[PDB]
RNA sequence: UUGUGGUAGACGAGCGUUGUAUUGGAGUUGAAGUCAAAGCGUGAGCAUUGGUGGAUCCAAUACAAGUGAGAAUGCCGGCA
RNA sequence: UUCUCGCAGUCAGACAGUGGGGGAUAAGCUUCAUUGUCAAGAGGGGAAGAGCCCAGAUCAUUAAAUAAGGUCCCCAAAAUA
RNA sequence: GCGAAACAGUACCGUGAGGGAAAGGUGAAAAGAACCCAGAGAUGGGAGUGAAAUAGAUUCUGAAACCAUAUGCCUACAACGUGUCAGAGCACAUUAAUGUGUGAUGGCGUGCGUUUUGAAGUAUGAGCCGGCGAGUUAUGAUAGCAAGCGUUAGUUAACCA
């Protein structure tokens, strides 16, 4: 099956208007300060009080 | 005070960039960088490097504070094209389209920038008539 | 045309069963090789006929009321020889008679040579025999300079 | 002498290119579409300015109506009474009376109502 | 040229009224519930505006349908099913829903419009003397 | 106060300093021209016309309507006509009824 | 005064493109091209101003045409 | 609308009324004669309709009188007996 | 315009005979961007040369379809060949013109060519944009119009200068 009428660019967008991308949260490492995405380890490997990995 | 850095033939498609871009307009420098920086996605390693150069550009070249820059207008233009034929079956043969996006990020430091535009655009406009003005008034006195 | 252009006289496609259209060469006249189906050809006339009588006639009203008017003096040998062969002197002759800007003609009926060593690097003025002289060569002047046995051999031709 | 088209076949296409400004989508930006709704659109304005003629008839017929029907009479007899009169005014007049001068407009309901025709 | 006639620029001098339809014919209550409705009745009349007034109707079971129209004539409502067409006779529907009958009868006498649906919204009709409409203070008029 | 004259075939109600737009009467701009044919005037109507009854007007342009374009097209039929109308106007003022 | 719907079709009058011949004129103080604008024509069409552009172009009278694109499952290129 | 000369297009028609043939006094059937419309003709009535009725569109006007048809509401316009 | 303005009968297709493309322009002069900043680098932003760098090697001019950004207006009870005639409100100010941009709402409204008695068509052709694309030439005949020459008229063809 194949469309007998082509879709205009208007159809296409309000299909479209639902493909938006969400902002993943975010918070600040408390030993250094830059920002890591949320419940997740940071760069220095320190991950609330405890050392998980070396640093970077 | 528009600064500005660009990117042409840039592997990423439009459609899939301006998916990230619209993710950091009107965002504040730091906050815009912290939002690029932790983004799953392949056009978010390439507008970041922009982005940083963008900001070195703009506190260095055209010698802006640095605490006041937000992202202006940050947007994937269409690039050129690459042709290439898929082998299909029964030997037939389609055209693949490698498409590549021409990548723009601006920033300024006055939160009222589209007055300008539009200031620019009217005294054009206004230029236009007087003009035509000073041509009709040459038409009577003649 | 069509045919002399350097092609293949073979139909590229099917004539059916194909989703496109029906073609039958490549060189074609709605084809971007291109066969022009008319075009210019290196055969064309481009020549008119008019009667003897008729040019005489043409002729005759041209010679009348080209004559009788300004700029329509007459000139004699001693001049078309104190030229010198320099076009400095016929310059300076243009500058005296006025006729600098004017297309001045010169008709000549003995083919003087000195006369026809000047008025070579002027673009403007030129000099004919009135066997050579046309119509379009005679309304084209706005001046001219006839020599009087040039002006004998006028009525004579006229009869 | 090969005569090559070019700023011939494009003005002619601007032309019904800015008539069809306003339109929806691909109706203002091919001037294949263009063109169909600029004939469809002078189609339409031609019907219209004769239905137009009609249409504010009517408007001032029924505006004319209601107006002598809070008075007790009807649009029937009014003209009537009008004609043996000789009164000769607009219904478009009429209407812009009984809008604007209710008591002129009356005036001429007074008069048409009782006073000899003639 | 000419001068062009005066149209109101949404003007609302709109009013609220009150009927009473003790004994009056369904058609012939309907067909000034809509002339009130649209306000065709008044001076000034621009048909884009609605200027018309709101009316509220009281005692809808007891208007009257003339001759055997109570036994002989169906009122029909299908849903988008197959099957689900309702029908209600004339007595039924004086007895069940009188309100949604001179409802549906008014809203039947106007044009298909995109205006119309709010001159059937300021049309508020009652099964009884009590309505909870006497804060508008509505004047009364009678067969109308 | 109001009148009712009838200019070309249109009849327009006037009041004082009102400018009417009517057909095009033939007459220079700047001029003062006396239109006759007046039905109502204050509260005197005449029946046919009223009797030396005169709307005193002057004239202030000559201009042109807007340009309209007739475009006839019969479908699929080979006919494409095409025409443009810009209707004269005359645009004239009252400035005193006379008695 | 009588008229002016119109397909196939017949007749008449014009517009526009390129070049040539005669005249005149504009142009690095900015030509063609090209975009925009709230202009002029009964129609093909024609101007004015401003931006871009960087070297040719315009008016009149005649002449000669590879002279007018919306359709051909038309050809080529680009893009949906 | 006759005569002479130049250039054509047309040779698939449709429906309505009237008089018939074929069909079964069936066909939006088929074949004729005649009056009209459409083809090549918009507008108003018929709710919507190529052919039925009223008629023939040069353009503009937010002027007036009418034809067929109609006047409770949609939708312009009526009342008496 | 030769298929071929460039290294074209090349690339490429076919076992073979054979078939057969596309692609030109920086600037007067490379003076072709030293140097600084971000980046791994290409590259970009400044600096510098230049009259011009929005002439930067992607290199004369740069159209439309197409893709994005934004000032202003409208749009989430609404039956839509998308327009037209009226029409509030909103926002501006022009080839000064009864101005322009949008259009809450009301009336009316089934595309363009083709071929058919008859197409909105459940017949057909076109996805959109741009370029190209179809009444000619040579030799004769007839007819209309006009000019030259004329009542022992009119006119030359080949060829020669
Ligand atoms: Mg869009
Ligand atoms: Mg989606
Ligand atoms: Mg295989
Ligand atoms: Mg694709
Ligand atoms: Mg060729
Ligand atoms: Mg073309
Ligand atoms: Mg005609
Ligand atoms: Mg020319
Ligand atoms: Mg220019
Ligand atoms: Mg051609
Ligand atoms: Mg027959
Ligand atoms: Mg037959
Ligand atoms: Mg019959
Ligand atoms: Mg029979
Ligand atoms: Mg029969
Ligand atoms: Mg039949
Ligand atoms: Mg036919
Ligand atoms: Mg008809
Ligand atoms: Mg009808
Ligand atoms: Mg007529
Ligand atoms: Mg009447
Ligand atoms: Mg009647
Ligand atoms: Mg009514
Ligand atoms: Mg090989
Ligand atoms: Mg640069
Ligand atoms: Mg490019
Ligand atoms: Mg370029
Ligand atoms: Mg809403
Ligand atoms: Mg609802
Ligand atoms: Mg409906
Ligand atoms: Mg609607
Ligand atoms: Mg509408
Ligand atoms: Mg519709
Ligand atoms: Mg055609
Ligand atoms: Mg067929
Ligand atoms: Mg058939
Ligand atoms: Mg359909
Ligand atoms: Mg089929
Ligand atoms: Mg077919
Ligand atoms: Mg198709
Ligand atoms: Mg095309
Ligand atoms: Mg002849
Ligand atoms: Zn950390």
């Amino acid at each position: 099956a194949v469309q007998q009428r082509r879709s205009s660019k208007h159809r296409r967008d309000k299909r479209r208007s639902h493909d938006a991308l969400t902002a993943q949260a975010l918070s600040v490492c408390q030993k250094c300060g830059k920002k890591k995405l949320f419940h997740r380890v940071c760069s220095c490997g320190m991950y609330g009080d405890l050392r998980v990995k070396k640093a970077y | 005070m528009i600064a500005f850095a660009k990117q042409f033939r840039v592997r990423i498609s439009p459609q899939k960039a301006r998916l990230v871009c619209q993710l950091i307009v009107g965002k504040k420098t730091a906050d815009a960088q912290n939002i690029l920086s932790n983004t799953p996605k392949k056009a978010a390693t390439l507008i970041a490097k922009l982005l940083n150069s963008a900001i070195a550009n703009a506190t260095n070249n055209h010698g802006m504070n640095g605490d006041a820059l937000y992202v202006f207008e940050c947007v994937a233009n269409q690039g050129p094209s690459m042709k290439r034929t898929i082998p299909r079956a029964k030997g037939s043969s389609n055209m693949i389209t490698k498409r590549s996006s021409n990548l723009v990020v601006k920033l300024s430091d006055n939160p009222n920038e589209r007055q300008e535009l539009i200031k620019q655009q009217k005294a054009l406009v206004k230029k236009r008539v007087e003009g035509q003005q000073k041509a009709k008034m040459a038409r009577q006195k003649a | 045309t069509k045919g002399e252009v350097r092609g293949g006289g073979k139909k590229p496609y099917k004539q059916k069963h194909t989703g496109k259209a029906r073609q039958g060469s490549t060189r074609n006249p709605h084809f971007v090789g291109g066969g022009i189906v008319f075009g210019p050809k290196p055969n064309r006339n481009y020549s008119l006929k008019l009667n003897k009588k008729a040019h005489t006639a043409a002729l005759h009203t041209v010679w009348s009321e080209k004559l009788a008017s300004d700029n329509t003096h007459l000139v004699d040998q001693n001049l078309f020889n104190k030229t010198e062969g320099k076009t400095k002197v016929m310059m300076q002759f243009l500058k005296s008679a006025k006729l600098l800007d004017k297309n001045v003609l010169f008709v000549v009926n003995t083919l003087n040579t000195n006369l026809e060593q000047s008025t070579s690097n002027i673009k403007n003025v030129q000099v004919k025999h009135l066997d050579k002289v046309s119509v379009r060569d005679l309304m084209l002047a706005n001046a001219l300079l006839v020599e009087k046995e040039v002006l004998k051999a006028l009525e004579g031709k006229f009869k | 002498m090969r005569i090559k088209g070019g700023k011939q076949t494009r003005v002619r296409r601007k032309k019904w290119l800015k008539q069809a400004s306003g339109s929806f989508g691909t109706r203002h930006a091919s001037y294949k579409v263009a063109k169909q709704t600029v004939i469809q659109a002078a189609k339409y304005a031609y019907r219209d300015r004769r239905n137009k003629k009609r249409d504010f008839r009517s408007l001032w017929i029924l505006r004319l109506n209601a107006a002598l029907r809070e008075q007790g009479m009807t649009y029937s007899v009014f003209i009537n009474l009008l004609k043996k009169h000789n009164i000769e005014i607009n219904r478009k007049v009429l209407s812009e009376l009984a809008i604007k001068e209710p008591s002129k407009f009356n005036l001429i309901v007074q008069k048409v109502k009782s006073e000899q025709p003639k | 040229k000419t001068s062009m006639l005066t149209k109101e620029q949404a003007n609302k001098r709109r009013q609220w009224y009150i009927v009473d339809a003790a004994g009056l014919v369904l058609g012939k209550l309907a067909v000034k519930a809509a002339d009130l409705i649209r306000g065709k009745n008044k001076v000034d009349f621009t048909p884009n505006q609605d200027c018309g007034d709101y009316l509220i109707i009281i005692n809808s079971d007891q208007v009257v349908l003339t001759g055997n129209k109570k036994e002989n004539e169906f009122w029909y409502h299908h849903s988008q099913y197959i099957g689900g067409i309702k029908k209600v006779s004339g007595r039924d529907m004086l007895k069940k829903q009188s309100d949604k009958l001179v409802y549906n009868a008014v809203k039947g006498m106007l044009p298909d419009n995109r205006l119309s649906r709010r001159w059937i919204t300021k049309v508020h009709v009652f099964k009884g003397d009590k309505h909870n409409m006497e804060a508008q203070k509505p004047t009364t008029l009678n067969w109308s | 106060m109001h009148a009712i004259v009838v200019c070309g075939s249109k009849q327009y109600l006037v009041h004082e300093n009102d400018t009417f737009f009517v057909e095009k009467l033939e007459a220079p701009v700047g001029k003062e021209i006396q239109l006759d044919k007046v039905l109502m005037l204050d509260e005197k109507i005449g029946a046919p016309y009223l009797e030396k009854a005169r709307v005193v007007c002057v004239v202030e342009k000559h201009g042109l309507q807007r340009k309209v374009n007739v475009i006839k097209h019969i479908s699929q039929k080979h006919h494409l006509k095409k025409y443009g109308h810009r209707q004269p106007y005359t645009k004239l003022k009252v400035v005193r009824f006379v008695h």
